[PDB]
């Protein structure tokens, strides 16, 4: 499972 | 450039239309044209630039991951060169997009950015697109990783001096630097520490905010919290 | 053609990889290259060709609809030429894709297709891509509409003579011809009649089918039923 | 609302 990065 | 004959304002207007139509490659070409007019970008224009390229590179990254996984399974089964060839084709296109963004930042967005909100935004972007290069790099890799780290660190030092702890750009920067630590730099303890301290200091500043700003900051804080739940 | 140096089998293999990666423009370029090798296409290869171009043109149609709606609202609010210009740009790209598909069918897929399953598939495709041209046409429009009608009608005559009523290609053809009648030809009564008779004749043939074929046919029948519910 | 056409 991949880490969450910044949303638009 | 193919956008050299179009007015700056028309390029911005069409970038907004391409976003409504979910035509993100067009959106990025329009915003590249706008940047190449040579004037600095407003807050709204900076976000258009970022939205467009984030969507383009995001689709490329998702495709590269599918193909790299197929390629890795093939090397455990029955045997040709096609899987590798097509992964390389997508990878090369991804690297070209990253290089295009980094070139815009270097010629000449960053050197003209004097305010904290613009300078931190562009340095964060530089870290982000070196991070995407790092995800596909195979030694070389070390220089790319250090370029991402260096850009994030400069953005962090400015943001801590010049911005409040709930500022959405400061929060998004810290979120992405923590993902760098966890996913790229093999430093999960640093990732966790940065996310916790970022979340805790924002929590303690929320009381200063309007209802609208409160919603903006807590939205991004929730991503820090989601990552901490996955990492611990 | 840029795919002229790649083996036919490698193009098919890469088309399947592009589908897994949701890279539909690449998928279509690979399948165009495969067609241009000059050999007929197997059942599986025909479906790859159709999947690739349906996804490419589908995104273009969705974007053209967003932009056309914005354009129409502007002509009711405050006033420049950008909305029209960008709708025209997308429309022109859409028409180029349609013309590319129609050119492959004319040179030389249709003339070499002798079996009912291939000939009906390609004639249906011809009707479909003239229908997409018709959605954006503004007189001219009449010739395009008649070209779609003519291709669908020839496919229908063959399919009724040569295929059982539950055949998925025959069902998909009748579904799309009924959408032509309703959406393009201003003939909603013809659309409704064709959908009902198609559904009823398939219902009466289901008892001849295996469990797997039964699932394939009833899936498409449900789309006929959904349309009838919207149209009545 | 738009009519449904054939699926892939
Ligand atoms: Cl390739
Ligand atoms: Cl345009
Ligand atoms: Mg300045
Ligand atoms: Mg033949």
């Amino acid at each position: 499972v991949r880490s969450l990065s910044e949303r638009l | 450039g193919a956008m050299g004959s179009m007015e700056r304002a028309s390029l911005i207007q069409k970038a907004k239309l391409a976003e409504q139509a979910e035509r993100y490659e067009d959106m990025a070409a329009f915003m590249k044209g706008a940047v190449e007019k040579g004037e600095e970008l407003s807050c709204e224009e900076r976000n258009l630039l970022s939205v467009a390229y984030k969507n383009v590179v995001g689709g490329q990254r998702a495709a590269w991951r599918v193909l790299s996984s197929i390629e890795q399974k093939s090397n455990e089964s029955e045997e040709g060169p096609e899987v590798r060839e097509y992964r390389e084709k997508v990878e090369t296109e991804l690297q070209g997009v990253c290089d295009t963004v980094l070139g815009l930042l270097d010629s000449h967005l960053i050197k003209e950015a004097g305010d904290a909100e613009s300078r931190v935004f562009y340095l964060k972007m530089k870290g982000d697109y070196y991070r995407y290069l790092a995800e596909v790099a195979t030694g070389d890799k070390k220089r790319i990783i250090d370029s991402a780290r260096s850009a994030y660190q400069e953005a962090m030092d400015i943001s801590k001096k010049e911005m409040p702890p709930t500022n959405p750009i400061r929060l998004g920067l810290a979120l992405n630097f923590s993902v760098f630590h966890y996913e790229i730099a093999n430093s999960p303890e640093e990732a966790i520490s940065l996310a916790k301290t970022t979340f805790d200091e924002a929590m303690a500043d929320l009381h200063t905010l309007s209802e609208d700003s409160y919603k903006d900051s807590t939205l991004i804080m929730q991503l820090l919290r989601d990552n901490l739940t996955l990492w611990t």
